[PDB]
């Protein structure tokens, strides 16, 4: 991330940062965003396709 | 003085004998300071980081009638 | 001594009379450099590219008397 013109540390080379958003793969906390269930180590639902909630509520 | 070194930059901390430095003093060092930094290269200078220490004593003393202000 | 100058870089290639450069020898180069070295700039110290010539001459003689360790 420092100056690539440069290519060394300077007291010029530092400048802005980075806001880095990894994702993680939960159990069952709530605040994550759910992408599967499942009962008692049994798929509950399936879905073939892309899952668009407004639409299939427009579809309904 | 203290001269701290860094890659493409130089800070010089002075102080007076107060532990401050005059912004008159700072032009003062940065005039003579035009002659002395090398070509091409950043000098700046700032004042020392000076730290006044609060200290709050309790003294005990064995001659009692000599307890005073002076 | 071969100083190889960039910007904001220096490279100092130094040997002794051997072509090594020991690392109590750097130190020292170092130390004495910091006298003269500019103020700010990078400065760097690494021993020479040194090349070991093996030799296997055969050479012939016209006196064959004279052959011999000598």
């Amino acid at each position: 991330l420092l100056d690539q013109t440069s290519g060394v540390p300077s007291y010029f080379s530092k400048g802005a940062d980075r806001l880095e958003e990894k994702m993680s793969l939960t159990v069952n906390d709530p605040t994550s965003a759910t992408i599967y269930t499942f009962m008692d180590g049994d798929l509950y639902i399936q879905s073939t396709n892309a899952e668009m909630d407004k639409i299939n509520k427009v579809l309904a | 003085v203290y001269v701290y070194e860094e890659t493409g930059h130089i800070t010089v901390f002075a102080h007076d004998r107060n532990g401050n430095l005059s912004d008159t003093l700072k032009e003062d060092i940065i005039d003579a300071l035009q002659d002395y930094r090398p070509s091409g290269i950043m000098l700046d200078v700032t004042g020392v980081e000076k730290e006044e220490v609060n200290v709050s004593a309790t003294v005990t003393i064995s001659n009692k009638s000599r307890i005073g202000d002076t």
